[PDB]
């Protein structure tokens, strides 16, 4: 999940 | 006064441009193509706004993600709001600078139903005299408004969480919490918008090549993974009123 890397 | 209030203030995100070309004509894909920018846009500023609230940290790392995916259309609305409120008084939406929707633009965006339910929140904050401290806190608790009915991971932490969130808004009031009442309710007002904005993004993403209108990469996740767990029930809002 880009979102979930991004958020990490 | 509070450390909360203190905080909220603090932390409470700047000004967000769209990148939107005002010479060109009004058109479907131009318009909507930068309205989605902007949400990506606007949303890197919900994560780092998030992350900076107090308690935040409490939860689990999935719930955290989980509650901002869920909740980012609520929150950009709500500012939308206050933003159009404070800087043009509810006479236009005042998404960014230079992307302010007129009637015109309203039509041309295909969403002017939307956009009316959005101009109307926007009055709210005006004939109820919404004051910025009223406005931070309520915003602060449109995160905690949108839970998957499975519970989240440390459903214990929210409830606490989204308890004392309730109790400051509480105590920025504290006949008078007939306040309540309406701060409740205008709050509850804003997820059948968020909703009709849902349904009309994602199908916006489904037609999104026949239409040239432009998803930006993490966008066109969250509206296709998470979106639709709240379309098909899966996730649902807490009301404050049946
Ligand atoms: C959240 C945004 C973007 C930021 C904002 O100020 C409110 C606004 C409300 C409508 C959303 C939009 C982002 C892009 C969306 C999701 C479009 O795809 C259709 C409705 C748009």
């Amino acid at each position: 999940y880009i979102f979930d890397l991004f958020y990490k | 006064q509070p450390i909360f209030l203190n905080v909220l203030e603090a932390i409470e995100p700047g000004v967000v441009c769209a990148g939107h070309d005002n010479n060109q004509p009004d058109s479907f894909a131009a318009l909507l193509s930068s309205l989605n920018e902007l949400g990506e846009r606007q949303l890197v500023h919900v994560v780092k706004w998030a992350k900076a609230l107090p308690g935040f940290r409490n939860l689990h790392v999935d719930d955290q993600m989980a509650v901002i995916q869920y909740s980012w259309m609520g929150l950009m609305v709500f500012a939308m709001g206050w933003r159009s409120f404070t800087n043009v008084n509810s006479a236009m939406l005042y998404f960014a600078p230079d992307l302010v929707f007129n009637e015109y633009r309203m039509h041309k965006s295909r969403m002017y139903s939307q956009c009316v339910r959005m101009r109307h929140l926007s009055q709210e904050f005006g004939w109820l005299q919404i004051t910025p401290q009223e406005f931070l806190c309520m915003k602060a608790l449109l995160l905690f408004s949108i839970i998957p009915v499975d519970g989240l991971k440390n459903q214990k932490f929210f409830d606490e969480l989204r308890m004392n969130y309730i109790k400051e808004l509480d105590r920025i009031i504290a006949s008078c919490s007939r306040r309540f009442y309406q701060l409740t309710k205008l709050l509850d007002s804003v997820q059948p918008i968020a909703r009709e904005l849902h349904q009309f993004t994602f199908d916006l993403l489904i037609k999104s090549h026949m239409v040239s209108v432009d998803f930006p990469e993490m966008m066109a996740e969250i509206i296709s993974v998470q979106v639709p767990k709240i379309l098909s029930g899966k996730v649902k809002p807490i009301y404050f009123h049946t």
